[PDB]
């Protein structure tokens, strides 16, 4: 499984929502309990910003993946490999710089 | 004998046909309106029924 | 303002009151169907009678 | 615009079935 | 009219009114159960909805779709309740999909209840009010991890139900083993395959003619012998 | 046989019009079968409740 | 039960609406009345900034709880215990701090 | 908020269609 | 998104009627 | 019947839809008449601002009522007493004030 | 009928809208016609600004036609009278004056 | 085929989003797999600005394709020769400059 060695900009957006089965009709009595397993995966949005000559590579390595294969990222915010998917990104070409936007997501397989 | 059968609450009930007096008296202020702005809603019979 | 003959006991304000003239004739109906909504109201469906 | 969207059709098309059936009764439907 | 008390009736007529809060109660002695109480919210005290003496517990439970309707067909009004710690699981693998049990439901206005819910007490405590309906679960439409939903429907259903219902048979007896009709009771005689026994437990009729004559009540026969003459 | 005839007849002649409306928090009253009086002052065209 | 130890940021925001059954007549005469036997429940929502070293502990405590569990906590705004409960959160990773943003519901379980 | 709600409302009216029909099938319906 | 949206998904309720009457009406359905 | 004694601050909004009943087909001649006495009930869009002390009798005050009971206010655009109530109110706290949003709509009853 | 006194802000917005019916073929071609015999009818949505002892006998004066009464009106942007009338209408309270907006249909009536 | 031969105005988007199949199994598990053949399309987002003179040209050019013929094109992204469409495309007409605004979906064909 190939890696992600390029460097987010800050502002690092990391988005959590956990699965949780709760049942309440109205106000009433509420009772909640986890889904399963994994119940928390975390979305992290991150901004990259490489020159004109760097955009083709690492435009390269999120094509070449698609939507579906996983490759491993070593977040900021935690310091902990994860499998990680790129299903989107965006990119903002300039004249000197191209900025990337992308959302990558916690997988387990 | 002319009566419904219908369910009431507890037991199985027979309503029939045949005169009675008046139970309460429903008017313009005791009625829930709509937005449409019509508390009450009338409709007739056909002709062919 | 009305004035009426005598005023029976504990009418509180905001009781619904009726007036019944002599010249007009009373519309009554008959119950067919209560349906209970979640609202907290009663939808009644009549036939005239 | 959620669940209640859903269960708001499916009470329109219970409403819109009782009276198509109603409909076919009648003379030359497929009922009749 | 229900015969509804006085004071339940004011209470409904003014202008603000209190709480008005549902108690179901789910009966399974028919079946061969016990009588299960549920309530949607806790008291003001947080604990369980003391009604008379009974102290309804706290459980998501709602019902919906009830009606009073003679026009068309019967009701069948639908009862939701969750499942999320297996409880229905539990009633349901046991006795048998809880079909056959009754659900009885009272509405009391908040004012009339009880004074033990309330930490300052109630003054207007009053027992009598309430208003009682009587249903008989039906089906169990789903059950899952989440939810269960029962369908309940009216103790008086005519689905499965034909009138004169006592058939004329050539070689088989209607009637129930030992009932009031057939009329029998002494020592156990022989099994359910003519077979001779002497055990209580294992004494059956086989509702044929030699089934009959091992018990020498050949009088009591429910069917009619030698029809199948006539009809051919 | 006359009467049940007859019936039909003057049931379908005399009695020809329905009404449907919502009655809030006090419907525990009512049963099916209940004879209840309309007094709508749209219909009469004059005051007649408040 | 563990406590909720960190502190919020100015700015939260309270929001409470009563649940009650409203019935509209014909000449604007009504009905209302409570839903519920019991009272309403507030939903704090609260914005929190701690350094980068701290983020771990904070995001593993709410991760701990999923969003079934319900923890202490002494809101600022009355200043009386009670228990809430955090069904999602979210957080900005900047260079020096992290920021986080999430809404507490009042559960009386 | 383009075809695919109106698919959706289809298939609703579909399941309720089958609802009705089954509903009025039993003892005191049209259809019995 | 006001009633226009309720008479549309009313008309399309009565053609997913008139379409589940007309598939049940064949060979193995609930009409045959 | 108890009364509100705080006071508003600049800004109170009052939102008036009279009740009308109108029958207008196409481009057609249109009828309109009045859906019954009282037709025309203002709601008020107040805005309250109140120390950090202060903030827990208002608050006390809104919760008690809750949605159903009615109490006694004079607005200040009119200067007539009137019956509202107060279906949702929201609490924005600072480091020394405590700003409050509600809605009062008027009351027959 | 009584007759609109008050004057007008800058910022009168005057929307007029006809309606007709409209038939498009198959290669661009087309069929247009008038809906109705009578001519259209514009929609003016104005703004005022009356003092705070001179707002209570506007409100009253748009209170006593509720949302059904015509009254007579000159607007600025041609000078001919007209006939409108006021469904909805709003009122902002400031400290020494009351901001009101509102939009007065066209009326044939 | 014919070629575009104006120029692009910094600030290009490049939007790309590929094509999934995915199933999410009970605790976190899932499949993934690419749902078609080819590889995913780009869909630039332009924006160029050309005299007066030259706007008719431009606009003719775009109108002659219709929405149903493609046109080679090379991106400044990639500099990659690709068959691109335009299906719609808008212009804001200044003083001396025209402003165009488009959207090249790649198509194989
Ligand atoms: S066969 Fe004879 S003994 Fe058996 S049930 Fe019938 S009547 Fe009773």
């Amino acid at each position: 499984m190939k890696t992600f060695r390029w460097k987010v900009k800050p502002g690092m957006d990391v988005a959590s929502v956990p699965s949780v089965r709760k049942v309440r009709f109205g106000d009433g009595y509420s009772q909640r309990a986890p889904a399963g397993l994994n119940a928390n995966l975390k979305t992290y949005s991150v901004t990259l910003s490489v020159p004109r000559e760097e955009a083709t590579v690492l435009e390269s390595f999120l094509e070449e993946h698609g939507g579906w294969k996983s490759f491993l990222w070593t977040p900021p915010y935690e310091w902990r490999q994860i499998k990680v998917t790129c299903a989107k990104w965006s990119s903002r070409v300039s004249m000197l710089r191209v900025e990337f936007s992308a959302e990558f997501e916690q997988v387990v397989n | 004998m002319r009566c419904m059968p219908v369910w009431n609450g507890q037991t199985l009930t027979f309503v029939q046909d045949r005169p009675s007096d008046k139970t309460w008296t429903y008017n313009r202020s005791n009625v829930v309106m709509p937005d449409d702005g019509a508390p009450f809603r009338y409709s007739f019979s056909a002709l062919k029924d | 303002k009305v004035k009426v003959s005598r005023v029976p006991d504990g009418v509180a304000e905001y009781s619904v009151w009726e007036l019944k003239l002599p010249t007009l004739r009373q519309r009554l109906f008959r119950c067919v169907s209560i349906r209970e909504n979640d609202d907290g109201t009663y939808a009644i469906t009549a036939v005239q009678h | 615009i959620g669940p209640a969207a859903l269960k708001a059709v499916y009470d329109m098309a219970r409403k819109g079935a009782r009276d198509e059936i109603q409909t076919q009764m009648r003379d030359g439907g497929l009922f009749s | 009219m229900q015969d509804i008390r006085q004071e339940t009736l004011n209470e409904c007529t003014r202008a603000e009114q209190s709480a008005s809060v549902v108690l179901w109660e789910i009966d399974l002695t028919e079946v061969g159960g016990e009588r299960y109480f549920f309530c949607n919210e806790q008291n003001e005290k947080g604990e369980p909805v003391t009604w008379q003496g009974r102290q309804y517990q706290p459980y998501p439970i709602q019902g919906s779709g009830f009606e009073l309707n003679g026009k068309g067909t019967s009701t069948r009004p639908t009862l939701t309740v969750s499942n999320l710690y297996g409880m229905v699981t539990g009633m349901a693998e046991d006795m048998q999909s809880l079909v056959g049990g009754t659900v009885v439901r009272r509405k009391v206005y908040a004012r009339f209840l009880d004074a033990v819910n309330f930490v300052n007490g109630n003054s207007y405590a009053d027992p009598e009010q309430e208003v009682i309906s009587r249903w008989r679960i039906e089906q169990c439409s789903e059950l899952s991890a989440v939810s269960a939903s029962f369908v309940l429907s009216t103790p008086t259903e005519t689905d499965g139900a034909v009138f004169p219902g006592r058939i004329m048979l050539a070689n088989t007896c209607t009637w129930t083993y030992r009932g009031d009709e057939c009329g029998y009771s002494g020592p156990a005689v022989a099994d359910e395959y003519d077979q001779p026994t002497s055990d209580i437990t294992k004494d059956k009729c086989s509702k044929c003619l030699s089934g009959c004559k091992f018990r020498n009540n050949v009088g009591n026969f429910g069917g009619f012998l030698s029809i199948n003459k006539l009809s051919q | 046989a006359h009467r049940a005839g007859l019936w039909l007849i003057k049931t379908e002649l005399l009695e020809t019009q329905t009404v449907d409306f919502s009655v809030g928090a006090e419907g525990l009253r009512h049963v099916p079968g209940d004879v209840i009086e309309i007094c709508d002052d749209d219909y009469a065209g004059i005051s007649t409740g408040g």
